[PDB]
RNA sequence: GCGAAGCUACCAUCUGUGGGAUUAUGACUGAACGCCUCUAAGUCAGAAUCCCGCCCAGGCGGAACGAUACGGCAGCGCCGCGGAGCCUCGGUUGGCCUCGGAUAGCCGGUCCGGGGUCCGGUGCGGAGUGCCCUUCGUCCUGGGAAACGGGGCGCGGCCGGAAAGGCGGCCGCCCCCUCGCCCGUCACGCACCGCACGUUCGUGGGGAACCUGGCGCUAAACCAUUCGUAGACGACCUGCUUC
RNA sequence: GUUCAUAGCGACGUCGCUUUUUGAUCCUUCGAUGUCGGCUCUUCCUAUCAUUGUGAAGCAGAAUUCGCCAAGCGUUGGAUU
RNA sequence: CGAACGCCGGGUUAAGGCGCCCGAUGCCGACGCUCAUCAGACCCCAGAAAAGGUGUUGGUUGAUAUAGACAGCAGGACGGU
């Protein structure tokens, strides 16, 4: 016993039943908490990997060696269109947590949203939300529409926001949107209820809830491999030529008497298509896209203060395995969490 | 071994009211209210007297263990008398070597912030009691004052300072330097 | 605080055990927790009783320390223990009880048509007294 | 029927004792306000000791293992496992029978709450011992909800005191309805039976 | 010999995060023990520890919301019904609530919730008690208390309760009652001839069949196929309008 | 140990603990439990080598050493067998 | 440790026990000692001593205190020298 060279341990106990997820638009586990002071704004978006770029980068980091000198970094692109707002949800601090107290959603939700809902659309009839479009036209029925806004102020605590990517403005097949949560941090719950129902079916922009260098986190679902070895998955090491059985095995899985195998032994879980959350990785930019015909098509994209050059989003050839930047764009650094054309959060 | 009562005899000054409501002290003065919760000891307090003011603290069975605590309920009200008529004061008087420690009071007396504290670079800044204030002694060399109306408090607030200053890593037997307290006395002095 | 204090010349009640119900007078402690008692009036004989047997009463008596039988029925006789007790009210809770407890078939008859009607008098007149309470001081 | 007891102040063990007895009997008992259920001994030894349970888990998977509960009510609940048979079809009935509510659900808002006697720090402690407190505990050690108790908690005290209050009034009118009269001749018969 | 895409290297690059109770310790106040004390009650500072965040997985754990089956008969929700046979049984008045104290707390009460005041007390403005209560039905039949009525197929409005609420509270009208109670005259009702499971919750629960009225609803999954952000096989992400 | 019994050691004596050496015993296994070492990998113990926070010196600073809460994290690269 | 056995009904008990598992202390039982930041908890029986504690709670053999001591506060220590 006691090994004679001892090691720290391969692997993460704590990232460990190393599941494929079941969702890979990656949910945020815990918003930032709520504060009465800073005024409403959301808190997430969705975007979709893009592609990477370089960066030349000015420096002004002064005790550095770095300082007013030229960096080349490793820098990605998320395609973020905007987000339009459907639903309010209001959540009771109750002992056992956060209650959905009820939803209230907009009226005329857009095609991409009902086909959320469905498994077929080809198949289906169309027919989701047709008696909740009456309940705002029933005049009658308006009062206990905002029955629920009296009640909304009055019992939830927090409200968070459902909205969707819109798929018209993008270069992927899917056509489908994909519907989140968004926690609203204002004030008051009326003025977060107030500002929530001032803007339903709102093209709500990327640019008004974000900014540059606010260092920012990115929740996605990593790459999907599937099922693979031990010294592949946990980085573990070979076992030499000589050994019969092969080479790519652990020696000793247990000791004789804990008569068990034990869950930190290292095996053949399957690598990637998990959920992660990456912290502190900083946008650069946010550039729009696509003016109106005034300038007839100005696409002036990567047109920083000293080049002055019409260039485009997108690489000359196009992202290779997504298309074509024609949206807001975040351009973030640092290798980012998922693979080409991946939703993010 | 269960013997049978002890009692205390506190006399009250004219200057100050006093009332309980229970176990709950309230001692009214000149230099502001004060109350102290002795509401966890199984001790009967109770008063006498038209205008004399008299304050008696009664245990009837206890121990030797519990026997003990019937002076210091009687002892802890004392102190609020002298703290309630006149006021406790703490001379600080600080100690240094050849580094010389910088001392400013930050806001209206409750933070308390220490500037080149023997090289360290580090701002050590000590926040002080509710009910307690700081001054610094004029035409006296750096010495500290420390005001208030419950020995606690007080001497809760100097202890923060003569500790937050400790030569750490070094010999104590040289380095003896930080601010240390002097002289526990009262608001309205000697009287 | 502690109005009653056990003491030379304290009536006592006393609540379980062979004298239950009835009265002692407490002659003075022996040790701690138990101490001689004597009720000449309450036909008890001279003994003793521990403390959580007995039942502290509002009643004091003049009597020396460690006196005789006599002497103690001279300071009841003048006091008059018996008849200033049983006009008490919780000499009265006493006397209420046993009612209760000695109760017949028919009593519970007679009883119960009484707990009915005076009860309706009082719904009916608590009614009365809320309609005149609600109507007047609405405006 | 329904055994709705009090937290206030009960001792976890002399409540265990009485509860697991009545329950083996089929009356249903449901204990509320459990937070505030008091263990006798140190502040100090009593997280010692929960948390020396903490660390009484299984090596080679701990999913399999003791389920070291955190809430308040649930610190009751596993009490109470402990004191019925409960690998058996006598105690797994037994056990849904005793419902246990950290604070105070709306339907037991407001039938009224019994208390155990028997079982109260104010009876079974030498007064002079020290005493700890099972939400105290439980906030320090896991369970996160001592907050979001504390708002609720104080939402129906606020909500109480204005009823009794609205109550307390009720019966000072029927005693004004008592001090108007003609209902002594009824009351001959109940003075001399048991007024 | 160079070689795209794809997988990859600490051989390329990026990211790796704070709070709470405290131990060891140092004190503050202060008896024991007139003085002294870090301790006997009271308190304060305190960490790679411990616990929770943050992060991964989500229970024979739970919310909120969507839409819910035409075509020809059909099928489907509720709302009010009587009929009907089958099962899983457990119960035989309900209680619609101050907080909290213990060396203590309770009640009534001008003045400025408090001060003052007053009764209660081994708790009687009592959960050893309080309430619907022992009421078998009804007729004759007189006196109290009673003028509110009192039930309900009634309908309509309102707010009150979100911690697991669908439970509660108020009036307006709507047909009748003054027997909706107590004391008392009066006489019948099966009076089944000594005897067992009687009395209630209960017009319980679940299930499939069927007449009967009144209103509304006219879908969605899975496969197949296509994709391949995913793949051992499954699983999953996706396309599939008649443009 | 300049002086200093006890900061650091401690003769003569004595009281314990431990199961990583061994010895002693033969209770289990002879119709078999595959009995050295290395390599690979996991967890745990604390009687702590370094780290976090402290206490003590014959601790001025420097380096050290003596104890404390303490297993969270570490304890390598090779020639010879 | 009780106790030695055909099949059973009633009664009573032994060793043992009577918070809850689990039949019985749901007795207004008794006089007490002890608080542990490693409690303690029943014959063989399943973890430990020498040493020590101004933690208490007893007990003995002593000395000083009503020609007022132990403590504190107050004061003095001068003279040939
Ligand atoms: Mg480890
Ligand atoms: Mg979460
Ligand atoms: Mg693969
Ligand atoms: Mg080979
Ligand atoms: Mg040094
Ligand atoms: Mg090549
Ligand atoms: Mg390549
Ligand atoms: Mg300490
Ligand atoms: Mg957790
Ligand atoms: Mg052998
Ligand atoms: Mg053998
Ligand atoms: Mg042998
Ligand atoms: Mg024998
Ligand atoms: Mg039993
Ligand atoms: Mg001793």
């Amino acid at each position: 016993s006691h090994r004679k060279f001892s090691a720290p341990r391969h692997g993460s106990l704590g990232f460990l039943p190393r599941k494929r997820s079941s969702r890979h638009r990656g949910k945020v586990k815990s918003f930032p908490k709520d504060d009465p002071s800073k005024p409403v704004h959301l808190t997430a978006f969705l975007g979709y990997k893009a592609g990477m770029t370089h960066i030349v980068r000015e420096v002004d980091r002064p005790g550095s060696k770095v300082n007013k000198k030229e960096v080349v970094e490793a820098v990605t692109i998320v395609e973020t269109p905007p987000m339009v707002v459907v639903g309010i949800v209001g959540y009771v601090e109750t002992p056992r947590g956060l209650r959905t107290f009820k939803t209230v959603f907009a009226e005329h939700i857009s095609d991409e949203c009902k086909r959320r809902f469905y498994k077929n659309w080809h198949k289906s009839k169309k027919k989701a939300f047709t008696k909740y479009c009456k309940k705002w036209q029933d005049e009658d029925g308006k009062k206990q529409l905002e029955k629920d806004f009296s009640s909304m102020k009055k019992y939830c605590q927090v409200i968070r926001v459902i909205a969707h990517t819109q798929m018209r403005l993008l270069p992927l097949r899917q056509k489908k949107a994909h519907l989140m949560e968004i926690q609203v941090n204002g004030g008051t719950v009326a003025e977060k209820l107030d500002w929530a129902r001032e803007r339903l079916e709102q093209q709500v922009p990327v640019n008004q809830v974000f900014g540059q260098d606010e260092m920012i986190d990115v929740i996605g679902v990593t790459k999907g491999k599937g099922y693979k070895g031990v010294t592949s998955r946990w980085h573990t090491k070979k076992l030499p030529r000589k050994t019969h059985r092969g080479l790519r095995k652990v020696a000793c899985i247990g000791a004789w008497h804990p008569a068990r195998v034990a869950f930190s032994v290292a095996r053949a879980g399957q690598k990637g298509y998990h959920h992660r959350t990456e912290i502190n990785k900083k946008i650069y930019k946010i550039g729009q896209g696509y003016l109106i015909k005034d300038g007839k098509l100005i696409k002036n994209n990567a047109s920083t203060d000293y080049d002055l050059s019409d260039k485009s989003i997108n690489p000359l050839g196009g992202f290779v395995h997504y298309g074509e930047v024609t949206n807001d764009f975040v351009m973030l650094k640092g290798c980012v969490v998922g693979t080409k054309k991946r939703v993010l959060t | 071994m269960k013997t049978i009562l002890s009692n205390q005899t506190v006399d009250i000054p004219e200057n100050v009211d006093i009332t309980l409501k229970g176990r709950t002290v309230i001692v009214k003065g000149p230099r502001g209210t004060l109350r102290r919760d002795f509401n966890h000891i199984n001790v009967e307090l109770s008063l006498l007297g038209k205008k004399k003011k008299r304050l008696r603290v009664d245990k009837w069975w206890g121990n030797r263990k519990e026997l003990a605590t019937v002076r210091t309920i009687c002892s802890h009200v004392q102190n609020m008398i002298k703290g309630v008529t006149l006021g406790f004061r703490y001379k600080m008087r600080s100690v240094y070597a050849h580094f010389p420690i910088n001392v400013v009071i930050q806001e209206n007396g409750s933070l308390v912030e220490i500037r080149n504290f023997l090289g360290e670079k580090y701002i050590r800044r000590v926040r002080m009691r509710p009910g307690v204030a700081c001054s610094v002694s004029q035409a006296q060399k750096d010495e500290l004052i420390l005001e208030g109306n419950d020995i606690e408090l007080v001497s809760n607030s100097a202890a923060l300072i003569q500790q937050a200053t400790t030569v750490k890593n070094k010999d104590i037997r040289k380095f003896l330097d930080g601010i240390y307290v002097s002289e526990k006395g009262t608001v309205q002095q000697a009287d | 605080v502690f109005r009653r204090f056990v003491e030379v010349g304290r009536v006592a009640y006393v609540s379980f055990g062979p004298h239950a119900g009835k009265l002692v007078a407490i002659v003075d402690v022996i040790d701690q927790n138990r101490a001689l008692v004597d009720g000449p009036c309450t036909q008890v004989r001279r003994q003793a009783m521990p403390f959580k047997c007995m039942q502290l009463t509002d009643f004091i008596l003049k009597f020396p320390h460690s006196a005789h039988q006599k002497y103690v029925r001279q300071a009841w006789q003048k006091a008059d223990i018996n008849t200033k007790w049983a006009a008490t009210r919780w000499a009265k809770k006493i006397e209420a009880r046993e009612r209760k407890a000695k109760m017949t078939d028919f009593d519970r008859f007679k009883v119960m048509k009484a707990k009915k009607m005076r009860n309706r008098i009082i719904k009916n007149e608590v009614k009365k007294l809320q309609k005149a309470a609600l109507l007047k001081a609405s405006p | 029927q329904v055994l709705v007891l009090d937290g206030r102040g009960h001792l976890l063990g002399r409540l265990a004792a009485i509860v697991a007895k009545q329950v083996l009997l089929g009356r249903k008992v449901v204990v509320v306000r459990c937070e505030g259920i008091n263990i006798s001994g140190n502040f100090y030894r009593n997280k010692l000791k929960y948390l020396a349970f903490l660390r009484k888990r299984m090596n080679t998977n701990p999913s399999r293992g003791p389920y070291h509960f955190r809430a308040p009510s649930r610190i009751f609940w596993r009490t109470v496992r402990g004191m019925l048979p409960h690998k058996t079809k006598r105690g797994q009935a037994a056990l849904d029978r005793l419902k246990v509510f950290d604070g105070i659900p709306p339907p037991y808002d407001k039938k009224k709450r019994m208390v155990v006697p028997a079982a109260l720090k104010v009876v079974r402690l030498k007064p002079t011992r020290k005493f700890a407190y099972l939400g105290r505990l439980a906030h320090e050690v896991g369970w996160k909800y001592q907050a979001v108790t504390a708002t609720l908690e104080e939402k129906r005290k606020e909500k109480a005191k204005i009823h009794y209050r609205k109550k307390k009034q009720l019966m000072r009118l029927r005693k004004q309805a008592e001090k108007n009269v003609e209902k002594k001749i009824d009351k001959y018969t109940e003075v001399l039976k048991t007024h």
